[PDB]
């Protein structure tokens, strides 16, 4: 009779896993009493080192003072400009950290939702491996320009229709290369003052130098890119300013390595010739019957259908349409069989999805603008 | 701007500028720019002046 | 013979909730009397679009326009009472005020 | 001197700065204030007030 | 001095080489740096800027942006009043006619 | 059973480590985390950015900087670089992480006044009657059956018609049957002098709706600032194109979420951009008909009926008599 074995096993366990989780958890609570007595760190800014211990600062947000570091915070790398942390009681340098992200930055640099690979959105069948010639050459590998020696470009421009490949262009290439897509769009940097604009702006230049294999994507410069008139409005010095200042970053001084830029915008012609001189305007060329049926397949591959959907029949139906556009196609399709609910498509449903779209069409006028 | 021997109302970087003495082996003939003085926190006593900042 | 002026003028106020919380004075006021006569205007001043801005500041506005909204018409009317808000301009309307 | 001591028998009481409202909170009422321009307060009240009168 | 660089120029690559050439105390800038919100910014930027200069040395130094900031067009009164005001008030103010020994001929282009 | 001795043994251990993992817990805890309560009730804060070589620094109601290696009270991941906390002013350790990423009038523009009213009311509209059913209720609730059949829900919808078919009767009539996240939207209450406002707007209500999937968001005449494109010398302002590009590129260019619930209710769709109509913005397109001859006679007889009537009346004869 061993029930007692087995019972006080039991019980042991038990009560071993609930005083490993509830001792662990006592020592996180005096993890916690130590973060209390850690005390906050005020961050404020050496102004210049005078010599190796009386550092000339400035509180980030108050007075300036003259105190040392605390033991060996590697004053080597440790100079006027760097941003340090401070004692509480005798403001001494605790611990110096790497500079701020200026949070837009962030909010360039995280957003960035993963997705499909370089093979979604069709009529870019040769554009695949145009992007490709630019978007992974510097990206593999650079050393075959120690053999041949040519300095790297910084990117280049697309145009086309809003939102009709352009968006999901960028998108593929994202969710495809997958290593610093800075996702900026540029849309409503200058509020209303002059400099914030282009102060923000080379912060991200000094962010981007930082690491090497740096990814900026700009798409929707219109406002912010531009073209330089006469004196306009206050906000149109200010674009031009930050346009000339953004074109003397271009050249700047030391070259910004590794790091390439991605300029979009439905109108690439609103920026100014002094700015368009970007190796060459890329193009998503309008999807013809070939890639427009390709994307009109890719949008109707997991659906309840059957082997029953008419191709040619929505080919000649159509007069122009890209992914985005015979996506819609697809949706209003399912969505008609939905009118009434049929969990099946036919494609009589992609004809009435056809006779949306052609209405829908009706709403658009001059879908043509040529850049430089 | 100083008034006497070693003494001296000196603009602060904190928000209320003061009248205090310093440290008077300073050389009397430095203590009339608005450069880097020094001093302590809560006497706010001038111990020198640092030509450089900023 | 009841008759109680306040202009939206003098209505512009800088003051949170001070605003709404003249709206109930006066709403009370003339509720405790009756035939009453409050006369509002400058809501070309006041506002007839729910015009928003980021700027945090003419809010008082909006929470007293909605104690407005509560306490004019409905729970417990101005029956025995007038308040009149009018403008210069049918301009700016709004789809809560052409209520009957 | 009609009063030249009930006023320096008043004393015992000095509290209750303007500190005006923002909001409040849930599960209990956390009301939030600003005192006079310095900053966001959600605070929790001395009990002997009215949960409704603020 | 002055320079200026069109479509398929280099005047600015100019600048650079010189930039190596020289090795003194040289400081560089440009003067879109100069435009921000509260007063006298950026003007008191570039008058720091010459205080420290001749205090150095007054070797070199140079500056690099010209259009809409150097703008002769003192007359809209319609935008930058305070602004184009203190941004053409501290040129001229520092061009002081000249220094002769300071920060010797900056450029622009 | 010898081994029975040495198992109650190890019993007892097992049941005096529970009681020492109470002491150290519960006890302790009594002192720690009324410290903490103490922070909280005794007597509002962002935070700054993240380190782990867990490192962070705070930014305070006060509006200064203060860093910490170790965060403590609260979680990384419930924070980011630049959230608001409520933190020890004194310990500056975060004690909790505040909820409250939303603006004044950005949170107003969710409304409760809702008045009821169904589809028998507005007369003439049995079409508007299915479209908005199925592409309000069913986008609110039945997400799933477009992804049973596998493409998609709708993608925004197009109320137009002239000032005597309604559009805004749509908004309603998806407030009162759909009881979904209200959030209108209008034309006018864009008009601003400062510069800049609704791209901050958007980014923050993307974010709620993120947090409150069952997003209307009913933007009546939303072709006021969201219009055609111009293109001139000088003549025209940009602040306009600056939120309605940013919006673009919000909803667009990325965040696929069918969350998405967007109309435009206004009187033309002629002065919108090509930039406003394609296939995920607004999908559907459908007209309001001027009432024909007899939905005429419906909506008035719909005004005709609860005001008192002598039954003496032939709403045909009225309807006829004025056509158009
Ligand atoms: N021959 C060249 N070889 C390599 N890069 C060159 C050459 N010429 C110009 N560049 C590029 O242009 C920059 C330096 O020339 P700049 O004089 O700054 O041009 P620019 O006259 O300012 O024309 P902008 O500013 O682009 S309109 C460098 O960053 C180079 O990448
Ligand atoms: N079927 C209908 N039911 C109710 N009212 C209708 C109908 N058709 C036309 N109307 C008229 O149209 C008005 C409805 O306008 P709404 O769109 O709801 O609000 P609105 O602010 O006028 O928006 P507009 O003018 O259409 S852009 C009512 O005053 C009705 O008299």
């Amino acid at each position: 009779k061993l029930l007692e074995h087995k019972e006080i096993d039991g019980r042991l366990k038990e009560l071993r896993e609930q005083l490993k989780e509830l001792t662990k958890q006592y020592e996180k609570s005096e993890n916690d009493l130590k973060a209390l007595q850690s005390v906050g760190q005020i961050v404020g800014e050496v102004l210049k080192q005078l010599t190796e211990e009386k550092f000339i600062v400035k509180a980030t947000n108050g007075p300036r003072y003259v105190v040392g570091c605390r033991r060996q915070l590697d004053k080597s790398k440790l100079k006027p400009g760097t941003r340090v942390a401070l004692d509480m009681t005798t403001l001494t340098i605790m611990r110096y950290l790497p500079r701020e992200v200026d949070p837009l930055v962030y909010n360039m640099s995280h957003e960035d939702p993963g997705n499909v690979s370089y093979s979604e959105i069709g009529g870019l069948s040769e554009q695949i491996r145009e992007l490709r010639e630019v978007i992974e050459l510097p990206l593999t590998n650079p050393e075959l320009f120690q053999r041949v020696g040519i300095i790297p470009p910084k990117g280049c421009l697309l145009y086309g229709p809003p939102g009709t490949g352009k968006t999901l262009l960028a998108r593929a290439v994202a969710s495809q290369l997958d290593c610093n897509f800075l996702k900026v769009v540029s849309s409503s940097i200058v509020d209303k003052y002059i400099g914030e604009s282009a102060r923000l702006i080379r912060e991200m230049f000094n962010y981007a130098r930082d690491h090497q294999p740096c990814i900026i994507f700009m798409d929707e410069i219109d406002a912010i890119g531009g073209r330089r008139f006469s004196e306009g409005t206050s906000a149109d010095r200010e674009i031009q300013r930050t346009l000339m200042e953004l074109l003397n970053q271009m050249d700047g001084f030391d070259t910004l390595h590794r790091v390439k830029m991605i300029m979009a915008t439905n109108r690439p012609d609103t920026l100014d010739p002094a700015l368009l001189r970007l190796d060459r305007k890329i193009h998503i060329d309008l999807p013809n019957e070939q890639a427009r049926l390709d994307i009109l397949k890719i949008h109707a591959g997991p659906i309840t259908k059957h082997g029953e959907i008419d191709y040619e029949a929505i080919v000649k139906l159509s007069d122009g349409f890209n992914g985005a556009d015979l996506r819609n196609v697809c949706t209003e399709a399912g969505m008609f069989a939905i009118r009434a609910d049929h969990d099946f498509v036919v494609q009589e449903d992609f004809m009435k999805a056809v006779r949306k779209v052609a209405d829908s069409k009706k709403l658009e006028s001059k879908l043509d603008y040529k850049p430089v | 701007e100083a008034v006497d021997q070693n003494t001296a109302i000196v603009g602060s970087t904190t928000g209320s500028n003061y009248y205090v003495r310093i440290l008077s082996t300073i050389d009397r003939e430095l203590l009339k720019p608005n450069a880097s003085v020094a001093l302590h926190k809560h006497s706010n006593a001038l111990v020198d002046v640092l030509p450089p900042e900023a | 013979a009841c008759f109680i002026r306040v202009i939206g003028s003098e209505l512009v106020q800088k003051y949170v909730g001070e605003g709404a919380r003249m709206v109930r004075e006066l709403f009370e006021m003339a509720r405790t009397k009756k035939a009453c006569l409050i006369f509002f205007d400058e809501i070309d001043a006041i506002g007839g679009a729910r015009f928003d801005d980021g700027a945090g500041g003419d809010n008082e506005v909006q929470r007293t326009m909605l104690e407005l909204i509560n306490q004019l018409d409905g729970f417990d009317p101005r029956g025995n009472i007038k308040v009149l808000m009018a403008t210069n301009r049918p301009d700016t309307l709004d789809p809560a005020l052409m209520r009957p | 001197a009609a009063d030249k001591q009930t006023l320096q028998s008043e004393q015992p009481l000095q509290v209750a700065r303007c500190t005006k409202i923002i909001n409040a909170d849930s599960e209990d009422p956390k009301y939030i204030i600003n005192v006079k321009q310095f900053a966001k307060f959600v605070v929790d009240l001395s009990d002997q007030v009215a949960p409704t009168d603020i | 001095v002055l320079m200026y660089g069109p479509p398929g120029c280099g005047k600015t690559m100019l600048a650079k080489a010189v930039a190596h050439h020289t090795t003194a105390a040289f400081i560089r800038v440009v003067g879109s740096e100069f435009v921000q919100k509260y007063l006298g910014e950026g003007p008191r930027m570039v008058r720091d800027v010459f205080r420290l200069a001749k205090e150095n040395a007054p070797a070199i130094i140079f500056i690099d942006e010209i259009d809409a900031i150097a703008t002769k067009r003192f007359d809209a009164q319609t935008g930058a009043d305070r602004e184009v005001q203190r941004i053409l008030l501290e040129l001229l103010n520092q061009m002081d006619g000249f220094d002769q020994n300071v920060n010797v001929k900056v450029i622009m282009a | 059973r010898t081994r029975l001795l040495d198992s109650e043994i190890k019993i007892m251990k097992s049941e005096v480590l529970r009681v020492t993992h109470e002491l150290q817990a519960m006890k302790d805890k009594i002192k720690e985390n009324s410290e903490k309560i103490k922070v909280n009730k005794t007597l509002v804060s962002n935070v700054i950015e993240l380190l782990d070589v867990k490192c962070a620094v705070i930014k305070t109601s006060t509006r200064q900087t203060y860093f910490l290696p170790v965060i403590g009270l609260v979680d990384a991941e419930k924070l980011k670089p630049g959230d608001l906390v409520g933190v020890n002013k004194d310990s500056y350790l975060i004690l909790e992480t505040l909820p409250t990423e939303y603006d004044s009038r950005v949170k107003a523009m969710e409304v409760d006044e809702r008045p009821t009213e169904q589809y028998s009311d507005i007369g003439g509209l049995d079409k508007q009657i299915q479209e908005l059913v199925e592409a309000i209720v069913l986008p609110m609730n039945h997400k799933e059956k477009f992804e049973n059949l596998g493409i998609q829900p709708p993608k925004g919808v197009l109320m137009y018609g002239p000032p005597g078919t309604g559009k805004t009767l749509l908004a309603r009539a998806c407030a009162a049957q759909t009881k979904a996240t209200f959030l209108k939207l209008a034309g006018p209450q864009l008009v601003q002098m400062f510069i800049g406002d609704g791209a901050k707007l958007v980014r923050d209500a993307f974010a709620l709706a993120k947090e409150k999937a069952p997003s209307i968001i009913f933007i009546d005449e939303l072709d006021a600032i969201g219009t055609k494109r111009f293109d001139s010398e000088k003549a025209g302002d940009r602040e306009v194109q600056r939120t309605m590009l940013e919006l673009l590129n919000q909803l667009d260019g990325f965040q696929p979420n069918t969350q998405v619930k967007v109309i435009a209710a206004t009187n033309r769709v002629d002065i919108l951009d090509p930039a406003l109509l394609r296939s995920g913005r607004l999908d559907r397109k459908i007209e309001f008909p001027m009432p024909n001859e007899e939905a005429r006679a419906r909506i008035m007889q719909i005004h005709s009926r609860k005001m008192n009537v002598s039954p003496d009346v032939n709403y045909e004869e009225l309807a006829r008599c004025t056509d158009d």
